[PDB]
């Protein structure tokens, strides 16, 4: 997210485990 | 004939190690540095430093 | 042309957000705790 | 694009229906300023007539392909010989490949070499024949395939080279590179001999861009052979005179016989010593030319696949002058 | 580790370039990557040995394929050296070109 | 890119005249879009080798069509892609399709083109492939040689007898050529020979052999030998010898006599 | 036909030296499109004919666009004879229109580039004219031959420079050099009746002095000469090598300038469009 | 002089041409004149040196 100086002060796949 | 089993990254097991994210306009900004540190911890050690 | 740096990513989570305390005048009260 | 040549001719040397598209063709000189000049440019000592009668065997005709030069020559394999043979439609065919090979070897023994008789054009794509007369097409600059041929199965082309023929020279000579592009070159390799003499032919690619003494290490043994029985059949007079040593301690001498000029006929003038710079026999250097080679253009890429042949790779036409190589 | 590297994934790029037998489409594509955390996060395990790709031989270096020694004043002896240890030494020099 | 040329008003029938020689090669001396009549020539008759060093340091143009307003030329170093155009030959010879084309000032009994309407001359250089222009000026300097102290080429079938001398202006415009080229020679055999004394003692059917093979593999004379060496250089940059054209005929017979023009394209 | 040349990551205070680098050429040992900068590099100074010679086995490049993580080149000459570009001028002399441009290696080691950044450093060559590049040539090869702004030799590579040349020496006697050479004295008498012809002959031409101090007789009549003449073939034979002679020691001239309107000379340290021939 | 020439716009030519370097356009535009005054409508001074 480009923010300027403006300031403030799933899924179920096959795998091995 | 013969198909191209295609194969997603996201979907394999190494995406645990690296956090992907797209970046569009990088080639532009890539000019120059982007250089942010990170941390250091330090313990109180007693006398004055 | 003499190549400059930039701007650094900040993390999403980053919540410094301290100067509630640090604005002006600092209500330790009930205010600390979230930092 | 590319822009191409025409030129009708004769159906004797090249026979554009025989082969299909994609292989180089070459112009041949009129011969009869070749008979000519072989009457001055034979050296002392051989025949100077023997052209003239090797060529008045061979009876305008004036290209002819590669695939069939290779053939009539020392190095060849024997596939392509049979390949010419038997699928060339033409008559006594055999015949004349045999009196071809016989022209060239008279050509070399009489000091006027093929490659001041063979200009190179580029690799033919089209033809119209009537009966034993042709009008062959061929690409002169750019790249091949920019062509369009009528065959209307495969409108683009290649270029073919014989693969018994085309010799590496980098992978040969080990440079360590790392083929890139390459250049082509089309290099005659000569040898003398009396009555005992060939011509090979050879398609170099490399990323040299002056042969020179690549060459003059590839063929060493060719040069090598050919410096010292070359003079041969010149009579050389009996051992040099000691007068023939040039005398040079006598530049910076400060008292030494002088003689200021405008008095140079007969004066008494005698006192000079004499000199005679006599060169009968020795090696000349038409007497140690070994090879010469001329740049044909740039390479991707050489596979080889089938008669074995050779497929260029992106062929940009490039045609340069001849070369000498002697030294 | 759970989060060893950021990894920044950059835009699609197109390069047309008119040849002869067609054409060629160079695609390209940027990235960038760095380390966050202190220290290391990542390391090697030579497990298992694949076959030595080298065997355990006995090639004898001879220092006549160098260059920068002074020969001798008596080039008979040089030449006798020569013609000895090149007695089918597996190292035995050619001057090939250069 | 195209040059078009300042024609002044001439005359009738002798600018009809000028408009036979559509395909001859003139020399500019800057690329530009503007020129003149006046720049774009050459004394009539001159020294071969002035007109050489004047031929390397201009640049090259070919005559398109011309019309009695002004004339359009096209250099040749410079191209798009290698185009087309059309070149008058004018040798004494004729070149067949498949060549390399030289351009040499006329050795031989020159043209001059007499606007004596405008009080101007051109002159143009000469058209020869590679093989038969390395041997034409070795066939002129040749004749001279035996004068200080036979003559034929053949070409196509035909044979050509070298007009005798100054059958032009003189053979004066030749002279400096000759000059040059036997003395440049006599110094290198003479600075060789100096260097290793010897090498005409040695047998001549083993020993020279041997050192021009073994020697092929593994007042000071030196600055003689710098002098040589750049004069030598000077001399054969200076000779032509570096094809600027190929000719490429399409559609047409495959030889063009002396006189009629051919289709050729820049290398 | 670009090639490209990726780059490490350097210092902010050097690709703003470098980046004014723009005429300069590169000398790559192969053309694929893609490459390295860590494979064009070389040392600092040292026998400049090695160096000479590496300038024919090696095909030039021009760059025309830098940036902090490419580089775009021009591979100068494989193919092609109309590429007007742009190559600055880094030689001593002063260049005019129509010249053939010759690229040489530098002299004394004193103009390289170190860049630390990566720790190599690029040697690129100066850009002279053709008629000075022959006598820089010329100076080198005799003082090179002699050995059995000042640079030393090397004596290790000496032995090919004297070797090219004396081949393409020893080659340059002929049956028909004798014929040519009997006539030193019919020159030297005319070098006395003409202003020119003493023109001719340089002053310590080592022939004039020869002139003098021996006598010659008239050359003894070769085999077949009623046939066959010999001066012919030696004069022949002499354009053929004299035209190459240049090329085999030196660098052959890679290009040449070209303007419309402007000032005629470009003076060192500036851009100049040129031709390719 | 008053109107001692005329000059005469075209239409301007835009033409693209692709490169690694990006995209290269070339503007371009034809323009003609014509010399009205009958005889000369200008002379040269040299004024200063």
């Amino acid at each position: 997210v480009i923010a300027n100086t403006n300031l403030v002060t799933s899924a179920r796949v096959r795998a091995d485990l | 004939c013969s198909t191209l089993s295609l194969v997603r990254f996201l979907e394999l097991g190494l995406s645990v190690a690296c956090v992907c994210t797209k970046f569009p306009e990088l080639s532009y900004v890539a000019e120059g540095t982007i250089q942010f540190e990170v941390q250091q911890p330090m313990i109180a050690r007693d006398g004055p430093h | 042309i003499e190549v400059h740096s930039h701007r650094a990513l900040f993390d999403i989570f980053k919540r410094f957000r301290s100067d509630d305390n640090n604005l002006y005048g600092a209500e330790f009260d009930a205010l600390l705790g979230t930092y | 694009r590319a822009r191409l040549i025409r030129q009708v001719t004769l159906a004797d040397f090249c026979e554009p229906q025989a082969e299909r598209p994609g292989l180089v063709v070459l112009a041949l000189r009129h011969p009869a300023d070749l008979a000519g000049a072989a009457y001055a440019a034979t050296p002392p000592g051989k025949n100077h007539r023997d052209l003239e009668e090797a060529w008045l065997a061979l009876d305008r005709a004036s290209v002819v392909s590669l695939n069939f030069l290779v053939a009539a020559a020392e190095n060849a394999d024997d596939a392509l010989r049979a390949h010419v043979t038997t699928n060339y439609r033409d008559r006594r065919t055999a015949a004349r490949l045999e009196r071809f090979a016989t022209v060239l070897r008279a050509m070399i023994r009489s000091h006027v070499f093929p490659h001041r008789a063979l200009h190179v054009l580029g690799g033919l794509l089209g033809h119209v024949t009537q009966d034993r007369l042709a009008s062959v097409t061929c690409v002169a600059r750019g790249d091949q395939e920019a062509a369009r041929t009528n065959d209307m199965a495969a409108r683009r082309s290649q270029v073919h080279v014989p693969a018994c023929a085309l010799m590496d020279v980098d992978r040969e000579l080990r440079l360590g590179g790392d083929d890139g592009l390459r250049f082509a070159y089309l290099v005659f390799v000569y040898t003398q001999r009396h009555r005992r003499e060939a011509l090979r032919v050879h398609v170099a690619v490399s990323r040299l861009p002056e042969l020179g003494d690549a060459l003059s290490f590839l063929l060493a043994g060719t040069r090598v052979d050919n410096a010292i029985h070359g003079t041969d059949e010149a009579d050389a007079p009996a051992a040099p005179a000691a007068a023939a040593a040039f005398p040079a301690y006598l530049f910076n001498d400060p008292r030494s016989a002088r003689c200021p000029t405008g008095r140079l006929n007969t004066p008494a003038a005698e006192a000079l010593p004499v000199w005679a710079p006599d060169m009968r026999g020795r090696a000349t250097r038409n007497s140690c030319m070994y090879a010469a080679y001329v740049r044909l253009g740039t390479v991707e890429r050489v596979v080889r696949r089938a008669l074995p042949l050779a497929h260029m790779e992106r062929f940009t036409w490039d045609v340069g002058a001849w070369e000498e190589c002697f030294f | 580790e759970k989060a060893s590297e950021s990894y920044f994934m950059g835009q699609m790029q197109v390069a047309r370039t008119e040849s002869g037998g067609g054409l060629h489409l160079q695609l390209t594509q940027p990235r960038a990557n760095v380390d966050l955390g202190v220290g290391f996060t990542a390391a090697y395990a030579a497990a298992a040995l694949r076959a030595p790709v080298t065997d355990m031989g006995n090639l004898p270096q001879n220092l006549f394929a160098t260059r920068g020694a002074p020969p001798m004043l008596d080039a008979d002896a040089d030449d006798y050296l020569r013609r000895t240890v090149n007695a089918g030494n597996r190292l035995a020099p050619v001057p090939v070109f250069g | 890119m195209e040059v078009d040329i300042a024609l002044p008003t001439l005359s009738p029938g002798d600018l009809s005249a000028l408009q036979r020689c559509e395909g001859r090669v003139v020399f500019l001396e800057t690329l530009r879009r503007h020129a003149t009549l006046r720049e774009v020539a050459l004394p009539c008759g001159g020294d071969v080798l002035a007109a050489m060093a004047a031929y390397r340091r201009r640049f090259a143009a070919v005559i398109t069509r011309v019309t009695p307003h002004r004339m359009l030329a096209t250099p040749l170093g410079v191209g798009g892609r290698g185009q087309s155009l059309v070149l008058q030959n004018t040798g004494p010879f004729d070149l067949t399709n498949g060549d390399h084309v030289c351009l040499v000032p006329p050795l031989l009994g020159d043209e001059c083109l007499r606007l004596t309407s405008a009080n101007l001359e051109l002159r143009f250089p000469m058209t020869l492939p590679l093989a038969q222009a390395r041997e034409l000026t070795a066939r002129v300097v040749a004749r001279a040689a035996e004068t200080l102290r036979a003559d034929v080429v053949f070409s196509n079938g035909r044979r050509y007898q070298l007009p005798p001398p100054h059958r032009d202006n003189a053979e004066a415009a030749t002279r400096s050529l000759v000059l040059n080229m036997i003395f440049l020679l006599n110094e290198g055999a003479v600075i060789l020979l100096s260097l290793i004394p010897n090498l005409l003692t040695l047998g001549a059917q083993d020993g020279y052999a041997n050192a021009v093979i073994q020697l092929g593999s593994a007042f000071c004379v030196f600055e003689a030998l710098e002098a040589w060496i750049a004069s030598a250089s000077r001399l054969g940059d200076t000779l032509g010898t570096r094809p600027v054209a190929r000719v490429c005929i399409f559609d047409g017979p495959p030889t063009v006599p002396p006189g009629e023009k051919a289709a050729v394209v820049e290398v």
